[PDB]
RNA sequence: GAUCGAUGUGGUGACG
């Protein structure tokens, strides 16, 4: 059959750039658990880090990051970045942990290492994630009206 | 009921978003063809070479449906790199915008997708250009958008342990005072970038990316922006919406002259100093040939077309012509083409088998 | 080439996955028609024009496979044995269906 | 007669589905004509009511 | 032209090659498994030394195919020859013993050492033996002559890990608990090169090409090149206990390290970074790889050890004509080509498809939105049908990749199905679940919004 | 490093008799005067003892 | 409770126009003020 | 509520 149409090859080896990925832009107490977290970071173990991280008490996180060794906070930042994308149930606790980290422990300290590219990726990720706020608000309004109709 | 032959010349489409381009490899006119396709058309003989499919998706002619449009395209270092921009605007609030880079495979003799970028900008892309200098070590692409940012993309090594590959990554992001970016251009050398932010023009150094200079005469927003070539390369020409054509001298950082000429098409000759401007008068389109050094036009022709001229192009003729007079000398280097509103292309002219014997048809 | 001594080879053509059920010359003899077991497409090889045309689609023909066929001596018709006792008549030059004939019971063989 | 008209191999739909084709084309879309299925579930129906009462607290 | 299949949106190795193996099988033994060694011959039996018994096991074969038990106490370091016919061993008595893999008594006994001996190995020529014992000395012996060729004494503590070189005869490397690794070689009576390790050296290995020596001490694994004498190219720590043993894959690129932390790390040599991990029940004393990566054997602190198994043709003179190959469309593509939008939507909501590939369902939802017939497909359904759609929306709306199209779909469903909300309690429950998910996502995004401001402050402070 | 080996009884005391721990269990428990080789085997079969292990393990 | 009634009552929009203007104004500036809230969180925590 | 010129309202091929 005669057709004067030429089709370029589109395969699965092509690089895809979405806004969320880096290339698109640019005294004996149980008050803390530092010694479990440090060797959970030295050896990447899912269960040990899940025991340490999955908490809710704020001052526990405060004292844990205070007593933590100062050359291993960056692995903690990687694990927070990895665990932030997920269902909100696990994500809210991780946001609380991150807020506890940057708010008090390293508000002055993190200015020193000059390692901003490591933090930049998390900035881009949470910049990308919040793009659907107003659509979610519209959906929430309609759902509230529908629920009003339910009762 | 199957197709045996096709008789077609230049494809008629409702709107030609891209300009008239010339593919360096085939010396053929490239523009919008079928919806989602770029037509490659031979200028010498009124025959269509082919259609190249950029978006490979089903098309339905049902009325009142928003369709994806291929808006911008450009050719990079010779014909090696092709950049395509597509968008869909179902509503004003949300836009789908996508950019694709195609590299030419010499062995395959076809294009293959290299890098696909989803949402490169947050608003419509207005300009697209490449660095055709060959003195620059790295190929460079610039995308400007109405969101107020222009982005500089560079080709970087993407090799890893598993496989060896190359890809495009973002290099620089620029803005000025939250103003929309309308036009962008490179100098002949690739050393300077001229980008128009609404009324004003800003000049950046491409090597280190700092804002070197700024020109703002309070006349109007810049419609067309171009650099001079060859012996007038020190000059920069700017046309405004309020019918003003002004020439800037980069060395003096001041404007040499300006005129009231409302131009819709301004194309710089690649192989000559001449600038040809198509001005939309009430009676019809008019043409002016001039050189940026001198504020007087060399040749003036009126009534070239009763209809509006929306695009034009200069094509380097392979064998140069000879015209001694300065009025006709602009015809020597290259041929000029222009496309009217009714999609008519106009230009300027001075003038046996062995089986016959095997099967015994010869008896 | 037909000679009692050697029979030299003129040309041989190999199709990809087309075991030939029946191949015959046309009545005038300029073209060769071939068919396969359990295949819909009928292959026509025009020697004078040097073109090999695969006729995969015949409009108005519901037959799933084309294997058994005959050609008229005068060269104006081509007849295809179908199923459910159906005989289909095709014009030789354009390969387009003219009409259909139905018999009671299966079609075993047919001739012009 | 039953197998010849409503048996396996025939192309039959339900009256609820057949009457719902018009609803998909109306200027204002509606749901199925008979929205409730009586015999889809009975135990599952009760738990939904139990969960609902809990939800208002 | 031709019909074009719908695009499937995508949202952004060693893992596949290192997980092909089947379920582990456990073999019980008595005593700790001090080492496991494979034989190069196509019968890939492995020798497991444990307590006073050296057991030879075949492929599978949970019972030992052979047993050498003539040891009064804790035999050491069974190692195969390149022919897979002889094996060297050690003992706490101090004698080096050659065994035939089909015999019952040692062929040659060497009596030089005074205390327990822990490392033995063959040479490039398959007729000499290198040993090192707990009396701080290493000896080189000849097999046919049955006498000691040479002695070296340059170590201050227990010498308990030795290696030899396949490429160069007389070139061998030994390791001790005195933290040093000394390389005795060539034809001379003194060490040509020495290497310092920070901790007692559990294991040493020689890379075949290029001369890379890998030493394992404590958590550290250090790489030393011989092109520049005593050049520490890289030191790696990825274990949280002592690195017990180190092995090299059949391909040179992969390197394996086992340790007390019950975890085995797989590294690439070109990149010198982790490419895979393995987890086990007990601490790995011994790690062994079969031909290619067919069998992986790990011997534990306890008795058990884990084994991880993985018509007619064209003639030359004929002219070739190529027939097109029939292309198979997916079922949803076939429905779309025939304009069966409702059937396509029903197909993508297959619970198999939703669980395994939600991306496909999202893709056809987006395509139906592009065609402008999403409302037609969504409308006209009963409570049982709409419950499945609402379940999919509940399960997948929170994900950022699917968020806009699913939000639009939820908008359309709400607009269509508002008037019939009172009849079905289950639809009400599904809507309540969706609403609660919506509030939780909004609150999470607000917390993120605060975090963006804090990070902007810290970034600009820099 | 902390690797604790399994304990091995070098001597045993059974029925006022000293049993060597380095013998195989079947031969080891024949040091009792009343017990012979067949009685040892039948007793160990009844008491499901692995016979490939020494008296010490 | 009364939203259904609010649907039946004609000419509802002009009566509640001021409340609509209020909500448009407040909703328009929520995200910037959330960023400022985070910044003030960091400042107040640092000071105290 | 139907109606004595009434016409099913209307979707896209092909090579084991």
């Amino acid at each position: 059959a005669i057709t004067k149409v030429r089709t370029p090859v589109m395969n699965s080896e092509a690089k895809v750039l979405v806004p969320g990925i880096p290339g698109h832009h640019a005294d004996l107490q149980t008050n803390s658990f530092p010694v479990l977290l440090t060797q959970g970071l030295e050896s990447n173990d899912f269960e040990m880090l899940n025991k340490v991280l999955q908490t809710r008490n704020v001052n526990l996180i405060k004292k844990t990051v205070l007593r933590m060794p100062l050359h291993t906070i960056i692995p903690l930042l990687q694990e927070l970045t990895k665990r932030l994308q997920g269902h909100p149930n696990s994500a809210v606790l991780m946001v609380q942990w991150l807020k506890c980290v940057l708010t008090v422990h390293a508000s002055y300290l993190s200015t020193l290492p000059d390692l901003v590219p490591q933090l930049g990726t998390l900035y881009q990720l949470m910049e990308s994630r919040v793009k659907t706020f107003q659509k979610l608000s519209h959906l929430h309004g309609k759902l509230i009206l529908l629920i009003t109709q339910v009762t | 009921l199957e197709a045996s032959a096709v008789i077609q010349g230049l494809v008629k489409d409702r709107s030609i978003f891209t300009g008239l381009m010339i593919d360096p490899r085939t010396k053929a006119l490239v523009l919008n063809g079928k919806p989602g396709h770029l037509q490659f058309y031979s200028l010498q003989s009124d025959k269509q070479l082919y259609n190249l499919d950029i978006i490979q998706q089903e098309y339905i002619n049902d009325y009142g449906l928003i369709q994806i449009e291929l808006t911008k395209a450009a050719f990079g270092c010779f014909g090696n790199w092709l950049a395509t921009v597509e968008q869909r605007q179902e509503k004003e609030t949300e836009l789908e915008l996508q950019m694709k880079l195609w590299m030419y495979n010499k062995k395959t003799q076809g294009f293959i997708l290299n890098t696909k970028i989803n949402m490169p900008h947050e608003d419509c892309i207005t300009a697209l250009c490449f660095c055709n200098a060959e003195k620059s070590e790295q190929p460079t692409l610039v995308t400007a958008s109405k969101d107020g940012y222009f982005k500089v993309w560079i080709l970087t090594d993407d090799s890893d342990i598993y496989k060896k590959a190359v890809g495009w990554t973002c290099d620089f992001v620029g803005s000025y005072h939250k103003y929309q970016a309308t036009n962008c251009c490179f100098s002949e050398d690739g050393s300077l970038l001229a980008v128009s932010f609404e009324e004003i023009v800003t000049i950046w150094d491409s090597v280190t990316w700092e804002l070197k200079c700024t020109f703002c005469q309070r006349a109007g927003k810049i419609r067309h922006l171009c650099f001079g070539r060859l012996t007038c390369s020190k000059y920069l020409l700017g046309a405004t919406e309020n019918g003003i054509l002004c020439c800037w001298n980069l060395l003096s950082c001041a404007l040499e002259w300006n005129a009231k000429l409302n131009v819709r098409v301004m194309e710089p000759d690649p192989n000559s100093e001449n600038i040809a401007a198509i001005s939309q008068s009430s009676v019809g389109s008019d043409l002016f040939v001039f050189k940026p050094s001198e504020p007087r036009p060399l040749y003036i022709q009126k009534g070239i077309s009763r209809e509006k001229v929306q695009w034009g192009v200069f094509v380097p003729r392979d064998v140069p012509e000879s015209f001694t007079s300065e009025a006709y000398q602009w015809l020597n280097r290259s041929q000029f083409y222009f496309l009217t509103k009714s999609q008519s292309l106009l230009t300027f002219s001075t003038k046996t088998t062995p089986f016959y014997f095997i099967l015994g048809k010869h008896r | 080439q037909v000679d009692g001594k050697t029979n030299p080879k003129i040309q041989s053509i190999y199709l990809e996955r087309f075991p030939i059920f029946k191949a015959c010359f046309s009545a005038n003899g300029e073209e060769v028609l071939a068919t396969s077991t359990h295949s819909k497409v009928l292959y026509v090889y025009d020697m004078l024009a040097g073109k090999l045309i695969p006729v995969h689609q015949v409009r108005g023909l519901k037959e799933k496979i084309v294997r058994s066929f005959e050609v008229s001596p005068d060269g104006s018709f081509l007849l295809i044995n179908g199923i459910a006792g159906y005989l289909h008549l095709l014009a030789m030059k354009t390969k387009e269906l003219i009409g259909s004939m139905k018999i009671n019971g299966r079609v075993a063989a047919s001739t012009f | 007669i039953h197998n010849s008209l409503y048996g396996p191999g025939t192309n039959r739909t339900t009256v609820n589905k057949f009457l719902s084709l018009a609803n998909k084309r109306l200027p204002v879309k509606r749901a199925a004509v008979q929205f409730l299925n009586n015999a889809w579930g009975i135990q599952k129906k009760q738990n939904a009511k139990r969960f609902k009462r809990r939800w208002m607290v | 032209a031709g019909y074009k299949p719908v695009a499937i949106q995508t949202y952004p190795q060693d893992t596949l090659y290192w997980n092909n193996y089947k379920t582990p099988v456990q073999i019980k033994e008595f005593g700790a498994v001090s080492k496991v060694d494979f034989s190069p011959q196509p019968p890939y039996n492995y020798a497991v030394t444990a307590s006073s018994r050296i057991h030879i096991y075949g492929r599978y074969s949970q019972e030992p195919i052979k047993t050498f038990s003539r040891f009064k106490d804790t035999a050491y370091c069974a190692t195969f020859r390149q022919d897979g016919r002889l094996l060297v061993a050690g003992s706490e008595d101090g004698g080096v013993q050659l065994f035939d893999i089909s015999g019952r008594a040692p062929l040659r006994q060497f009596e030089g050492h005074t205390k327990a001996v822990h490392t033995v190995d063959f040479t490039a020529d398959k007729y000499h033996v290198v040993s090192g014992a707990d009396d701080y000395t290493v000896k080189l012996w000849d097999i046919p002559n049955s006498k000691e060729i040479l002695t070296f004494k340059e170590h201050s503590d227990y010498v308990r890990c030795g290696c030899a070189s396949k490429l160069n005869p007389d070139l061998f490397i030994t390791g001790s608990y005195d933290h040093t690794v000394k390389m005795f070689d060539a034809r001379t009576s003194e060490s040509v090169l020495s290497v310092e390790h920070g901790q007692p050296v559990e294991s040493v290995l020689l890379f075949p090409s290029g001369g890379l020596l890998v030493s394992a001490g404590g958590r550290y694994v250090k790489v030393w090149d011989m092109l520049k004498g005593g050049q520490l190219l890289v030191s790696l720590k990825n274990h949280h206990k002592t690195v017990t043993c180190l092995c090299l894959s059949s391909s040179g690129q992969r390197l394996l390290s086992g340790s007390l932390d019950r975890k085995v790390k797989v590294y690439s040599t070109t990149s010198y970074k982790v490419v895979h991990s393995f987890d086990y029940a007990a601490s790995i004393l011994s790690l062994a790889l079969a031909h290619e990566d067919e069998t992986i054997v790990v011997g534990m602190t306890n008795g058990i050890l884990s084994v991880k198994h993985r018509n007619y043709m064209k003639q030359r003179d004929d002219i070739l004509i190529n027939r097109p190959a029939k292309k198979h469309l997916e079922l949803y593509d076939r429905d779309l080509k025939h304009f069966r939008i409702s059937k396509a939507l029903d197909r993508v909501l297959d619970p198999t498809c939703t669980i395994k590939t939600p991306e496909i369902t999202v893709s056809i939802i987006k395509e139906l939105n592009r065609r402008g017939v999403l409302a037609n497909a969504l409308a006209g359904r009963d409570e049982k049908e709409i419950s499945h759609v609402l379940n999919f929306l509940i399960r997948n709306l929170s994900q950022p990749r699917f968020a806009p199209v699913l939000i639009n779909a939820a908008e359309i469903i709400i607009d269509i199905y508002l008037p019939v909300i009172g009849q079905s309690p289950v639809v009400d429950k599904k809507f309540l679940l969706l609403q609660g998910l919506v509030e939780k996502e909004i609150d999470y995004q607000r917390e993120l919004l605060e975090t963006l401001g804090m990070m902007d402050m810290l970034f600009a402070t820099m | 490093s902390l690797v604790i080996p399994e304990k091995f009884q070098h001597i045993l005391r059974v029925l006022n008799t000293n049993i060597d721990g380095r013998r195989k269990i079947a031969f080891a428990i024949t040091a009792i005067k009343g017990v012979g080789r067949r009685y040892a085997h039948v007793v160990l079969r009844k008491a499901d003892i692995d016979l490939t292990k020494r008296a010490g393990e």
